[PDB]
RNA sequence: GAGGUCCGUAGCGGUCCUGACGUGCGAAUCGGUCGUCCGACCUGGGUAUAGGGGCGAAAGACUAAUCGAACCAUCUAGUA
RNA sequence: UUGAAGGCCGAAGUGGAGAAGGGUUCCAUGUGAACAGCAGUUGAACAUGGGUCAGUCGGUCCUGAGAGAUGGGCGAGCGCCGUUCCGAAGGGACGGGCGAUGGCCUCCGUUGCCCUCAGCCGAUCGAAAGGGAGUCGGGUUCAGAUCCCCGAAUCCGGAGUGGCGGAGAUGGGCGCCGCGAGGCGUCCAGUGCGGUAACGCGACCGAUCCCGGAGAAGCCGGCGGGAGCCCCGGGGAGAGUUCUCUUUUCUUUGUGAAGGGCAGGGCGCCCUGGAAUGGGUUCGCCCCGAGAGAGGGGCCCGUGCCUUGGAAAGCGUCGCGGUUCCGGCGGCGUCCGGUGAGCUCUCGCUGGCCCUUGAAAAUCCGGGGGAGAGGGUGUAAAUCUCGCGCCGGGCCGUACCCAUAUCCGCAGCAGGUCUCCAAGGUGAACAGCCUCUGGCAUGUUGGAACAAUGUAGGUAAGGGAAGUCGGCAAGCCGGAUCCGUAACUUCGGGAUAAGGAUUGGCUCUAAGGGCUGGCAGCCGACUUAGAACUGGUGCGGACCAGGGGAAUCCGACUGUUUAAU
């Protein structure tokens, strides 16, 4: 009888407003929930940092954000990581293109100056 | 977030002992529970062990000082006056 | 479940009356009376908070049965003072003696000058 | 109790003067020789049957041997 | 327990046999561990040293004053208290001292005294907020606290 | 995650019913209802304080069912 | 009394075991005069006999708060004060010298005398909960077991000849002989080695003296690891149900102490190297040029696992015997996994609180020093905290009760009396209510009826404090979730203010994670939110569980008080 009722309760029955005596904190403590979420998010960030999906500086920044409670789940945090990676990659690509063009101009000027000096 | 308007550390006394007593104990409480910088290592690891005894967590150095402050103005003025007295005595 | 009793005539939860549970080869659970947890020696320097290393941490009267190697380490002040403070003591003694030699020779020079 | 992993040192222990008896335990996958000295019981464990029997004959003659089951 | 001032445990070396002697001083404020304190007639004048009151210059601040020579310190040894060396008198070898009660006393000029103020000052400035604090304060001293009118 | 902090178990206590009983279960108990419950907290053992004395967060309270001066023997067959 | 049936205690017990106290009440046999407020074939009654086994459980030892001698002082005096204070307060010792003795007078021992060295804080008492080396498993009685028997250990003390082994410690040079291997002679060294380091190896000399450690410590919070218990998924073995169903329900499914190894924890331990684009990291913190992150090591704990013990034993089952008197004989089996803000115990890290800082001593150990000793190259010597071997461990306590009947209260008295262990469900919960293990017989009697008056419970139409000194007493409210919350205020509170709504069953949906190789596979554990349907509107259905508001007086508050008005 007891484990028939527990199977029902695992499917979700007998757990409504009427059949609850303790507070929400008494039933599931909010400290325990917070500690679980912190361990999950810290572990994900450490796995990403050791697998090189992100670097140390980004890791530290959103580690402090996790401590500051801006992410609610695991998936929300990983999507934020994806967006940050996309933006960082685009900005890096633009910077490299611009600096390649700048280096071309600089070395062409140097080459023109040295052939002018060879003339003189 | 900011949780109290006036009362700080003395928020633990509730509505007891009187507003003036709570106010005049607040500053002493802050002073005795503050962390001070060690003059011997430069770290801020000075804790009051017991009344008059201050300890450094890094140096493991122990200093005799005030009851609620690391040192008192009476102590510092006595130290300066004694230095001047020795200077005059040895000329 | 099987809930059990003490085995001695001391029925109070004092420091000496501490027990642990063990399952016997007769498929029963009993108390065994454990020994009080010993501590490694503290350094004679009086500064380092940590314990010494290489020395067994046992209740003091058990140290009679141990051999010497399990009680000390092979170094000056072995098993009585930590390596860091040993090396600072060596350095301090040497440099102090050097400074004393320097002040003596300066005193001799001043005596010659006067 | 002590476990002896070698054979000739166990033979020395058997020839020791304090050895009162040797008892032979024959269980599946294993053969154990137990010598009762003054302070410890010494067990030699070997997994080969013909090695076990040649050791049994090689045991000293004047020491009481007892196989048990 | 029972005293506001902390105690400084100090080690000297015996000048007559191979031993080290441990002692307890009323810790002057500003002292610290690993410090060298000097004891005797002609130790220089700085915090933590002890020397006869007849040698120190007038105006000196003193703790653990010795009211008779050899008494090993009787006067001004509570947390934050001190005495002042007012004036000297070489003939008859006597010194005037101002005590923490405001009184002035004539003292033999050959008894020791610690330089500095007693540590732990400002202890009475914090209000005991409750009878529990007062109870624990007096439990470590003696059985006198819950006074009845 | 602080507090001589709140509700509330065990413990500690003893409000009201002026309930039960009142030649009682009992020379002070019983029921329901109550107060407090991390502290000036509760408690065993050891130990100190002895009668015009002790001890008392103070009611003349407690000091072996005895307390605005304990108990025992004696003066004592005290005096009326 | 036995069996069956129906109930209760309900793991903060009506269970199993101790301390104080009791003193034979313990166990067996017999009896029914007296006692057990009825009775008794029964008894804690009476009469006969039995019953308490220790090097390793405690006392004995230590000192604490304190008590108490001697010296001294006081005292008419019995005596008192006093505990380091007005004492010539030591009867010990390495060694050296002298004198004698025994033993193969070797070398030592007993000594007798002298030289030399020597702080104790005061004799002594004070804890069966403090300190304090070292024993566990199975079996055994009628009543005793860490005490008896079996088997495994371990501590302390002792040992001329040390009983043996190993260490010390056994090498180098030169010169001869030898083809060489190897050996002979001279000299000389030899109180141990390895690692950069933290440290390691089985030993690895050393006195008076000095230094240090352990013994040796508060309360509270949080987190982590390890167990035991509980829970889940399957294998067995045995029992229950089988009118229909249920690959079903219940019970059971071991390994000690002491060694060895390995996990798993902890490090304020070492080496390389040098960090701002500051980084590492916790539930919280916290850390770093006084050396972080990153690599590589070292140490401590190790109650967990494997192993010696160990399967020989235990347990569960099936079956033969002894018709018996059996530690009888046998078969078989004692398996493989997962989980957890679970509960209890324990180990560890870290933080908070103190005008509170949270014992002493016996005892043991390590270090610094270097007075000394050993042998001259060996058959080596002094010396060994190394491995085995030999002997011993005296004295007292030990039965039982421990509490609605073995104790105190005059008694089998509803009072009082210090602790340990602690299952399932519901539930926030060690609350209340029901059950299992264990226990019990309703509390110093039964039977027949169901008047009054009582004691303890309930319910009442319409009204709703008109009752009464006085809403006394009872009643209303009650849990949780979602809203919402005033005057006043010492700005902390008031506050669960006040006032509303919801709450069952069933079937679903969504969100919240690990391990392996923005994907895939395999695993999971509990929660929260939302929806449809549905019941005679019923749902915190029993249990548990705040009536509220507006003011006045007094005492700030927490706390204490006339044991029995
Ligand atoms: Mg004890
Ligand atoms: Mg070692
Ligand atoms: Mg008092
Ligand atoms: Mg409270
Ligand atoms: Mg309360
Ligand atoms: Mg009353
Ligand atoms: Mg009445
Ligand atoms: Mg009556
Ligand atoms: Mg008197
Ligand atoms: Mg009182
Ligand atoms: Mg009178
Ligand atoms: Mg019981
Ligand atoms: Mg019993
Ligand atoms: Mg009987
Ligand atoms: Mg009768
Ligand atoms: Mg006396
Ligand atoms: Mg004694
Ligand atoms: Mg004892
Ligand atoms: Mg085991
Ligand atoms: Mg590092
Ligand atoms: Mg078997
Ligand atoms: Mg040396
Ligand atoms: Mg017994
Ligand atoms: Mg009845
Ligand atoms: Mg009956
Ligand atoms: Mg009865
Ligand atoms: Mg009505
Ligand atoms: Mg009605
Ligand atoms: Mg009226
Ligand atoms: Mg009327
Ligand atoms: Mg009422
Ligand atoms: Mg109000
Ligand atoms: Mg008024
Ligand atoms: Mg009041
Ligand atoms: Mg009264
Ligand atoms: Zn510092
Ligand atoms: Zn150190």
């Amino acid at each position: 009888r007891c484990r028939k009722n527990t199977l029902a309760r695992r499917k979700g029955r007998h757990m409504g407003i009427g059949k609850r005596k303790g507070t929400a904190n008494a039933r599931m403590p909010e400290k325990v929930t917070w500690m679980r979420r912190m361990r999950i998010l810290r572990r994900l960030l450490r796995r990403y940092r050791e697998s090189k999906k992100i670097d140390r500086h980004m890791y530290h920044s959103l580690y402090l954000k996790v401590k500051g409670n801006v992410f609610k789940n695991k998936r929300i945090l990983m999507e934020h990581i994806h967006k940050l990676k996309a933006d960082k990659a685009r900005k890096k690509l633009l910077a490299d293109q611009a600096e390649a063009r700048r280096s071309k101009t600089k070395e062409a000027r140097k080459r023109r100056e040295e052939r002018l000096q060879a003339k003189k | 977030a900011k949780r109290t308007k006036k009362v700080g550390i003395v928020g633990k006394y509730g509505t007891r002992y009187g507003a003036s007593l709570r106010k005049m104990v607040k500053k002493i409480e802050i002073s005795q529970h503050a962390k001070y910088t060690c003059s011997f290592c430069g770290k801020t690891k000075m804790k009051r062990r017991a009344v008059g005894i201050w300890h450094c967590g890094s140096c493991m150095k122990t200093v005799a000082g005030g009851a609620w402050t690391y040192n008192t103005t009476s102590a510092v003025t006595v130290k300066s006056a004694i230095r001047r007295l020795k200077e005059l005595k040895d000329q | 479940v099987q809930r059990l009793t003490y085995r001695r005539r001391l029925s109070y939860n004092t420091a000496s009356n501490k027990t642990r549970l063990s399952r016997t080869p007769g498929n029963r659970i009993v108390y065994l009376y454990t020994k009080k947890v010993g501590k490694a020696p503290k350094s004679a320097c009086g500064v380092c908070p940590g314990r010494l290393r290489g020395v067994r941490a046992v209740r003091p009267k058990v140290l009679m049965r141990l051999s010497k190697t399990k009680k000390h380490v092979s170094r000056a002040y072995g098993g009585s003072m930590c390596a860091k403070c040993v090396r600072d003591r060596i350095k301090r003694a040497f440099l102090i003696e050097e400074q004393k030699i320097v002040v003596k020779v300066l005193k001799a020079q001043a005596q010659s000058q006067k | 109790p002590r476990k002896i992993e070698e054979i000739k040192d166990f033979l020395l222990t058997a020839r020791r003067k304090d050895a009162k008896s040797v008892k032979i335990k024959k269980n599946k996958d294993n053969v154990k020789f137990k010598v009762r000295c003054s302070r410890y019981l010494y067990t030699l464990v070997i997994t080969d049957k013909e090695k076990a029997e040649k050791l049994k004959q090689s045991l000293p003659p004047g020491l009481a041997v007892k196989e048990l089951k | 327990p029972g005293r506001g001032a902390p105690l400084a445990k100090v080690v000297f070396r015996d000048p007559y046999r191979f031993k080290k002697r441990t002692e307890l001083f009323i810790a002057a404020e500003g002292i610290h561990t690993g410090q060298f304190v000097y004891c005797g007639k002609k130790a220089q004048l700085n915090i933590g040293n002890v020397l006869p009151v007849g040698t120190m210059p007038e105006g000196t601040i003193v703790c653990c004053l010795e009211e008779k020579p050899g008494d090993r310190g009787k006067l001004a040894r509570a947390s934050g208290n001190y005495a002042t060396v007012i004036s000297h008198n070489p003939e008859t070898k006597k010194t005037r001292v101002k005590l923490p009660s405001g009184s002035k006393k004539v003292i033999s000029s050959a008894n020791r005294a610690v330089v500095g103020v007693v540590a732990g000052g400002g202890r009475i400035d914090k209000p005991i907020l409750k009878a529990g604090r007062a109870y624990h304060k007096y439990k470590a001293k003696r059985n006198c606290w819950p006074r009845v009118r």
